């Protein structure tokens, strides 16, 4: 599949940390691990992306209401 | 639509919004880098132990 990234990986990162050290990470070849890894990274620049596109559109908003009064 | 409030802020409540937002923006990005940080060190310590033992 096209750049698959397993649910439970999204579960993970949303999570807290309490349940980490129950990762039995050993289990897995060092290339699925480097996948794993790769993955986390683009969550975060998906949520980056978010955060980001937000306060454009929130900044946008304030603007356009300042010239509206004006 | 998703701003709507706006409309009922003072014109100086637009101001202080418009102040803040950029630190506001930075705490954010800061919360996030920490949070995937911690997330990678389980992954990145495994790594590091494969290449350890091989
Ligand atoms: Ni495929």
């Amino acid at each position: 599949l096209l750049e698959e990234i397993p649910k439970w990986l999204a579960v993970y990162s949303e999570a807290d940390s309490s349940k980490d050290h129950l990762l039995q990470f050993n289990m897995f070849s060092l290339p699925e691990l480097e996948g794993f890894d790769s993955m986390l990274v683009r969550l975060f620049k998906q949520e980056l992306g978010t955060i980001v596109g937000f306060y454009e559109r929130y900044r946008r908003a304030l603007i356009l209401e300042k010239n509206r009064r004006a | 639509g998703e701003f709507e409030f706006l409309k009922f802020l003072t014109f100086d409540d637009l101001n202080q919004r418009l102040c803040n937002i950029d630190h506001e923006m930075e705490l954010e990005i800061e919360q996030l880098n920490k949070k995937y940080n911690a997330k990678r060190q389980p992954i990145v310590d495994a790594m590091n132990a494969k290449r350890k033992r091989q």
